């Protein structure tokens, strides 16, 4: 048995009680706890638990400033030793030196792990939330100067290093692949000709591979900040989450403009061949597990303008009505079969984001930020730790990136497309909507013919890559 | 039994999510997971009769608004909900409707809807505003504190009846 | 899918970072920031299986001996990790696997043994007594390179087939 410094001068020496501290029913699992709770278990001596320290550097500003933060972990880590034991005086008062036995066991099974562990949220809080310092000078100033007091020899390794961190975070990613990435396809359009670039003359493999490419980035630069709170729900949501929006819209631009290929092709036989392309780059979206541009197709071919259209769809061939109807079933029943298979596939991937959004808004507005016992309020603790379950999931896929060439100028028209020009959201979706009724007419009207628009030929080079080089 | 498939619309912030859980979710449990199977399916009783509700609210997907058409078509019936404190989310009613309408293709899609309070901020649409564009569209109005659970079950239920009565 | 609990164990400076990060983003950390612990989540399809890693990244050689049995009661299997141009981590070794049998109070704890930094000419590590090491624990011998990528899938791996068949 260890004794611990008296809860009078260390004030997280307090004995656990049913009311600071909860847990849920391997280490131990925290349910809720008082903030002095939850930053003595976040540097525990007795067990690692890396899980606990970013969901709690990930979600503690709901009940905790950074500010109060700094100030709670510094007296965490300034733990006083014990005095001299009985056995110690005696030896000290015979002019002997003391075995200490009890205040090494004490520096070595709490004082050290303890410690070690403050360094290890100092390090983690400035390499991966950042941005409390960046939004808050004096903070990372105390954090300099506390990592400048920590004296010892032992320290050191730590101290020099985090000092390190936060230097080469105030003045502002090589990589490796198992295999080379595949030969860039071209079709009608050939490299340096950006100018005839379209839907058609690009090969579809190379736009499901470039869009991928752009999805992947646009997916793996958003931060868990621009979730927590559900602040890109709030009114300062282009200010707090920002690549989040950049992503959606990205993605909701590129919906729009395959609805706008298909309807402004007035000719039944041309938009056949336009559908049929854009089912195309949906089969290899699935093939390079890019969820969100298969999803995006599924979109596009499900929205009003598009799903009326009988006459295409009949004309499409049923390998490709397939396809279609797999994708589209993906989403059905809450996401079932999308769920499932993004749980089984080997990645790089890039996940349908939508599906996170809800879980983190439903998390947040269904569960309360404190527990009441005894007429304590409590943190309610679980409630983060499913939080940071789902902004962990994120995480997880945004860490292997795809083994693809970037074709700078196919990548330049995506990333300038712009399907509604000038107009209005409203206006430009009625204008979709009307293109349809003109196109193919409700029942039992007839329906019209219309001239061809592409003069070179609609035949698809194909999804299958070719290899020469 | 029969299955009612709901979905519920409206701009972002005003609260679908929360009348979703408290129809839902089980209020007497410290604990609530979204990520959990089914937690989207109730089973409920209404004037007598027992049914299945499954209810899509794709509240946090906003800004995904060419995916809207698609989600609205998986419904039979609508809750198009406001926040009374946000006269922008009122004023967007008028589109949710018609794009119901366009995607259902039909001028007489069941619906409600529903003016809910979100918090103690300073109300700006009256009940009686409210209750004339509900009139003029021909359809229920029905008022709700999803925070304090009133009127969350009178939503949904006055919902189902619009389908039954279809 | 099976979720697998990974340690990664061996003297400071040796790789182990190195060679997690390198498995985890497919880059090479050039830079030296000695660890404390860290966690990692990675999945991918072994043998036509799904399954999860849970990667923890430990200290090493910090003579913190309190804390690394700590690390170790949780894991089912060990990444030995020594530098084939470091004598004194290869020498560390035998500890680390004392330990392991130690704390998990087995004999037979899946593991491999890695002789990183296989890109650099200066070895002070020769492959056979590595191997005749390997041998006597019963385990496999592979030699990575964090830097160039060499054996690193090979590495992780193989650690998770042999906890597979455990
Ligand atoms: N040339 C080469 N250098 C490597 C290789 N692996 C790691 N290094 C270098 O070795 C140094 C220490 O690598 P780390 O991965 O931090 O070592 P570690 O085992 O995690 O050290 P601790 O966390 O202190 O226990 C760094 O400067 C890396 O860049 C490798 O395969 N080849
Ligand atoms: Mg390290």
């Amino acid at each position: 048995q260890m004794r611990l410094p008296s809860a009078d001068v260390y004030r997280f020496a307090e004995p656990d009680s049913e009311e600071n501290i909860i847990f849920e029913e391997g280490i131990p699992i925290i349910k809720a706890g008082t903030v002095i709770k939850l930053i003595e278990r976040l540097t525990y001596h007795m067990y690692a638990d890396p899980n606990f320290v970013r969901t709690f550097l990930t979600t503690y500003r709901s009940f905790c400033k950074p500010q109060e933060l700094l100030s709670l972990i510094i007296e965490r880590f300034e733990i006083p030793e014990p005095e001299p034991t009985e056995a110690d005086r005696i030896a000290i008062e015979n002019g002997d030196q003391p075995l200490s036995a009890e205040l090494k066991r004490f520096r070595k099974e709490y004082i050290q792990p303890v410690q070690l562990r403050v360094l290890n949220v100092c390090r983690h809080w400035v390499e991966h939330h950042f941005y409390d310092f960046e939004r808050d000078a004096y903070l990372l100033q105390r954090m300099e100067e506390f990592i400048g007091t920590v004296r010892g020899k032992a320290m050191k390794k730590w101290v020099e290093s985090i000092t390190k961190i936060i230097q080469r975070k105030k003045i502002a990613h090589n990589i490796t692949f198992q295999s080379s990435p595949p030969t860039v396809e071209w079709h009608i359009s050939r490299p340096g000709h950006i100018e005839t670039f379209d839907l058609l003359t690009l090969h579809p493999i190379e736009i499901a591979r470039q869009l991928t490419l752009l999805e992947s980035d646009l997916y793996r630069a958003v931060q868990p900040s621009e979730l927590v709170g559900s602040v890109w729900t709030k009114e300062d949501k282009e200010i707090n989450s920002p690549n989040l929006l950049k992503m959606i819209r990205h993605t909701t631009n590129l919906t729009l403009w395959f609805e706008k290929c298909i309807v402004e092709t007035e000719n039944l036989e041309e938009r056949v061949a336009v559908v049929s392309r854009i089912i195309e780059i949906l089969q290899v979206f699935q093939e390079l597990n890019n969820f969100n541009g298969v999803l995006e197709v599924v979109s596009a071919m499900n929205s009003s303008p598009v799903y009326r259209l009988d006459h295409t769809f009949e004309q499409i061939p049923s390998r490709q009505k397939k396809i279609l109807e797999e994708a589209h079933e993906l989403s059905e029943d809450h996401y079932k079969k999308y769920l499932a298979k993004l749980r089984s596939i080997n990645p790089p991937c890039v996940p349908f984001f939508g599906i996170y959004l809800t879980n983190i808004l439903k998390t947040e507005e269904g569960n309360p930020e404190v527990l009441k016992r005894h007429g304590k309020e409590l943190i309610n603790f679980s409630k983060r730790r499913k939080v940071a379950e789902i902004t962990g999931e994120i995480q997880q896929y945004q860490n292997q990136p795809y083994c693809l060439r970037v074709e700078s100028d196919i990548k330049r028209f995506f990333e300038n497309l712009n399907p509604m020009g000038n107009s209005m959201e409203k206006e430009f979706t009625d204008y979709l909507f009307n293109k349809s009724l003109e196109i193919e007419p409700r029942n039992p009207k007839p329906l019209p013919r219309f001239p061809k628009k592409y003069s070179y030929p609609l035949k698809s080079p194909g999804v299958r890559p070719s290899n020469p080089r | 039994m029969t299955e009612y498939k709901l979905v519920v619309v409206g701009a972002g912030g005003v609260g679908k999510s929360a009348l979703t859980i408290q129809l839902i979710q089980n209020h007497f449990v410290d604990e609530y997971d979204p990520t959990i199977e089914d937690s989207y399916r109730k089973q409920v009783v209404i004037d007598g009769e027992t049914c299945l509700l499954d209810i899509l609210d794709t509240g946090g997907q906003e800004e995904y608004s060419a995916m809207r058409d698609q989600y609205m078509r998986t419904g039979e019936g609508f809750l198009c909900v406001f926040a009374i404190n946000n006269t922008k989310s009122f004023e967007d009613i008028h589109q949710y409707r018609e794009q119901i309408k366009r995607v259902k293709d039909s001028d007489d899609v069941p619906m409600v809807l529903v003016g809910n309070k979100c918090d103690l901020a300073a109300r700006t649409v009256e009940s009686r505003q409210a209750q004339d564009l509900a009139r003029s569209y021909g359809i229920p109005y029905i008022e709700t504190s999803a925070k304090t659970r009133q009127g969350v079950e009178d939503a949904f239920y006055t919902l189902v009846r619009e389908i039954r009565q279809h």
